[PDB]
């Protein structure tokens, strides 16, 4: 069977757990409890075929950060979370990438762009300007709600379909 | 004070510890599908510890939960 190694990346209180606890099942976490480390498996069908998803949820908080050489080299793509209504979040994105990229050594790493907290009115990255931003890296962007479940599954299942692609570009 | 807990199904976590096991453990169970009642956890280097153990007393080793 297929195996996927996803990793989620962000600043602290961007959503990645909720996010990602979404994705596992059916279950909004409204609380407060950051993440150091926490790794899920889960098996899914993605376009018909059944595929086995290994998610590494990472730490936000950057005393933490000693971590992340290791999950950058070991993961096959990456969801790249900001919130909507943290605009310090989103400036945060270019860094991950960039990291991700370093510790790689590879410009060409599958990676999707995740606004989350789209249920939220106050917003401050207006969905122009963060399509725009993953149009010039050349990768998706999805707005998602880990409140409501909105476009949850969604931004997983393409960056699967990232990966996927990827590995056929050999 | 952390300790990384290796789950079934290939899965772990690391928790930030004065409670016991169980309830230090509870939340990273329950959103994996998984029932503590149905668990048993382990200190590596393996030997079953009570769930109700004080987690403060395990800070630095590696522990295991793995299905009963
Ligand atoms: N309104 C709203 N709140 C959300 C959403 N997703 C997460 N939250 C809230 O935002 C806070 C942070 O969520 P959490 O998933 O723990 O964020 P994180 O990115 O994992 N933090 P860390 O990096 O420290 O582990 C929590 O209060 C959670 O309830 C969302 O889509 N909408
Ligand atoms: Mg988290």
């Amino acid at each position: 069977m297929t195996e996927y190694k996803l990793v989620v990346v962000g600043a602290g209180g961007v959503g990645k757990s909720a996010l990602t606890i979404q994705l596992i099942q059916n279950h909004f976490v409204d609380e407060y409890d950051p993440t150091i480390e926490d790794s899920y498996r889960k098996q899914v069908v993605i376009d018909g075929e059944t595929c086995l998803l290994d998610i590494l949820d990472t730490a936000g908080q950057e005393e933490y950060s000693a971590m992340r050489d290791q999950y950058m080299r070991t993961g096959e793509g990456f969801l790249c979370v900001f919130a909507i209504n943290n605009t310090k979040s989103f400036e945060d994105i270019h860094h991950y990438r960039e990291q991700i990229k370093r510790v790689k050594d590879s410009e060409d790493v599958p990676m999707v762009l995740v606004g989350n907290k789209c249920d939220l009115p106050s917003r401050t990255v207006d969905t122009k300007q963060a399509q725009d931003l993953a149009r010039s890296y050349g990768i998706p962007f999805i707005e998602t709600s880990a409140k409501t479940r909105q476009r949850v599954e969604d931004a997983f299942y393409t960056l699967v379909r990232e990966i996927r692609q990827y590995r056929l570009k050999k | 004070n952390t300790i990384r807990v290796f789950l079934p199904n290939k899965q772990r976590t690391v928790v930030n510890v004065g409670m016991s096991l169980h309830d230090c453990l509870m939340k990273a169970l329950k959103v994996r599908g998984l029932q503590p009642e149905c668990c048993a956890v382990f200190r590596l280097l393996k030997a079953r510890l009570d769930w109700n153990t004080d987690a403060a007393s395990l800070i630095g080793e590696e522990l295991q939960v793995d299905f009963l």
